[PDB]
């Protein structure tokens, strides 16, 4: 229970460190962005970050503390979560796209080369904006995707993890004080951070059901790895 | 499940 | 906007006078699903009449009120539904002649997944103590957080939310938690709303294939209510 | 129109 231990500045230090890497996608200008090359690109670039998300968890704190099955739900899941609120993350600095990777920079535009994908973008751009307009901070972004992480399955044991989420509590709020913020603007920005939380609740939910109806219209091969996850949201 | 699997590693 | 200048204690009060009253219901997965879709159907014309008394929101253009409505209603009905389930452990209060448990779930298809999260957040809401003040915040604040970013008409929500967040904490503070259980707590409520999130878009799909089905006629404000969501 | 449009104005 070694995670409880640490300082709030060993904590960011630490999330900062397991940052994955952005990774790049297999994007090939000739060829005309379809609904299955679109689709394609996606979901290739979400199973490559997969490999990457499975390793970072291992490494936020508190996380291995569980057993195997509990680590296991957890990722299954907060996985689309985790892949939003990095994309909204990256696509902070360019108002108006998703940049989805450094050579996949979309706009809304082109989520209407997929059925019901515009919609999608839209949320992901709104959240974006957001970001920005509060000027969300990197030490604040890797609080908040461990937060993802442990609570959207938190379903002793529940309770190291909600002993886990109050630890990240204390270290927003302590990355807050230092950036000189009275009390009041501390809990004013904590509860701007964590409401943000269920809009990408709501997206991934979204996606999700997006996700399985691109499945069941056969408009690309999805890995093993995607389809063990997706059959997770539904049983 | 792969996932499972993953993890171990 | 007057809503700006209250005290956190005319905040609780205005959020306390304005509840929507507790509705009664009027076994089969089509009746069961009947009896669902038609109470929230007249809870709905409640939660309007209520959202209009919730400080800001009056303030806002009808359309805005007409998108955050259409976005948060389901969630609103189920915070109510797992507040009144809170001393009925094990139990779903849809009305006082409606309390269901996991079991009569299993009638409709999906539907006891949906019971079983519900149940485990009126459990949630137990070990928590939940406070009826500190219930009536976290409502408003679904109402006016759920649909805001798909939009200084924002700007005015975010302050009337900050003020909200002040409130929580102001209750906090006054029933004697520390500074450090004060930021915990608010943490705490404030996930809490991402699992209501998750359940109203569950529900949400499920009462699309409830439809998509034909196995309950929706009334025409429900079917409204599930196409801003499609 | 819109049924919730309407009920709001009440
Ligand atoms: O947004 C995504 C992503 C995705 C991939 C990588 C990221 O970094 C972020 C999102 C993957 O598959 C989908 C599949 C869908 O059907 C709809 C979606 O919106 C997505
Ligand atoms: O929970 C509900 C409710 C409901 C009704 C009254 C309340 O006070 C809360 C939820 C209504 O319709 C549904 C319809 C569904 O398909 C699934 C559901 O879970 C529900």
């Amino acid at each position: 229970s070694l995670a409880l231990s640490l300082t709030a500045d060993q904590m960011v230090s630490a999330l900062l460190d397991a940052e994955p890497p952005i990774l790049y996608s297999e994007y090939d200008p000739t060829r005309p962005f379809s609904e299955a090359s679109m689709m394609g690109l996606l979901t290739n670039l979400a199973d490559r970050e997969l490999v990457h998300m499975i390793n970072w968890a291992k490494r936020v704190p508190g996380f291995v503390d569980l057993t195997l099955h509990d680590q296991v739900h957890l990722l299954e899941c907060a996985w689309l979560e985790i892949l939003m609120i990095g994309l909204v993350w990256r696509s902070m600095e360019h108002p108006g796209k998703l940049l989805f990777a450094p050579n996949l920079l979309l706009d809304r535009n082109q989520g209407k080369c997929v059925e019901g994908m515009v919609e999608i973008f839209d949320m992901l751009l709104a959240t974006s904006s957001r970001f920005r307009m509060m000027n969300l901070q990197g030490e604040e972004f890797v609080c908040l995707k461990s937060i993802i992480l442990l609570n959207s399955g938190v379903y002793e044991e529940k309770d190291h993890i909600h002993r886990v989420l109050d630890k990240i509590t204390d270290t927003l709020i302590h990355l807050m004080a230092k950036a000189g913020l009275t009390l009041q603007q501390q809990h004013q920005r904590l509860a701007q951070l964590l409401l943000i939380l269920s809009h990408i609740r709501h997206m991934s939910n979204k996606g999700m059901e997006h996700l399985y109806s691109m499945k069941c219209k056969n408009v690309v091969p999805l890995s093993d790895l995607l389809l063990e996850m997706l059959d997770a949201h539904r049983l | 499940k792969i996932l499972h699997r993953l993890l171990q590693d």
